[PDB]
């Protein structure tokens, strides 16, 4: 995945 | 308000060098990967690098059409990320912004630089609505069927060259964006919803979609909102 942080 | 303060641009010949800055406020910078994105008359916009945290060694990525020429880095010290642009061609011509968070929300104003698996992702040229009603747009991919795992992004211009991000990860609505807008998957394209267009909403949206270690744009949508 890419920058799934909130 | 969250800020992403670029400088550096100009006027440079082909074959010149030039170091792009972006200085961010308002959110935890060095919690987010960082992304730098250009638009061009002749290429639309386009995905060109990004860079991880420093827990990932701070690792890189760049897009086929810099690779070896640009390097993006980052200081987190100083809230700031840079692309270094080497061996400059006119093809490399256009506004470039830095962008991030969830994963588009954030978009710097823009830096002008004038230089004098072959993924297409298609949207609708332009749609036409009116106020109050619902108008879905849509992003398909060359590859086959848009899943959760391209992470569907959203994101608007509006006059001057301003973008903002609507929708991530498929159907997250982006901080503080308007209850109107949605994000979807729909006969296997992504699609953002506008329930109840207005005015202001008159635009052009683009999507994104991820493959495994890169961005690829749509062409955008321009929307007018008419009556
Ligand atoms: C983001 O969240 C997704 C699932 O929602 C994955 O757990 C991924 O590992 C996370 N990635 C980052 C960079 O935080």
């Amino acid at each position: 995945a890419p920058d799934v942080r909130p | 308000q969250v800020q992403l303060q670029e400088s550096g641009g100009g006027l440079v010949q082909p074959g010149g060098s030039m170091k792009l800055s972006c200085v961010a406020s308002g959110f935890t910078f060095s919690n987010y990967w960082m992304n730098w994105v250009r638009q061009s008359p002749e290429k639309g916009l386009e995905w060109v690098a990004e860079i991880r945290l420093k827990s990932n060694n701070y690792a890189t990525h760049y897009a086929e059409s810099v690779k070896g020429r640009f390097t993006i880095s980052r200081d987190d010290s100083k809230s700031s990320v840079y692309l270094q642009m080497n061996n400059l061609r006119a093809e490399d011509t256009g506004i470039y912004y830095c962008t991030g968070v969830g994963q588009f929300a954030y978009w710097g104003q823009g830096t002008t630089v004038t230089v004098s698996s072959d993924i297409v992702v298609t949207q609708e040229s332009a749609l036409t609505t009116s106020p109050g009603e619902t108008v879905t747009l849509t992003c398909r991919s060359s590859t086959g069927a848009v899943t959760t795992s391209n992470y569907a992004n959203w994101v608007q211009e509006k006059p001057d060259h301003l973008f903002t991000g609507l929708i991530g990860g498929t159907n997250n609505r982006a901080p503080g964006v308007p209850a109107r807008f949605s994000g979807s998957l729909i006969g296997d394209k992504a699609a953002l919803t506008i329930t109840g267009a207005q005015t202001e909403d008159e635009a052009i949206y683009f999507c994104a979609l991820w493959y495994s270690n890169h961005w690829v744009f749509g062409g955008g949508t321009k929307l007018t909102v008419l009556g």
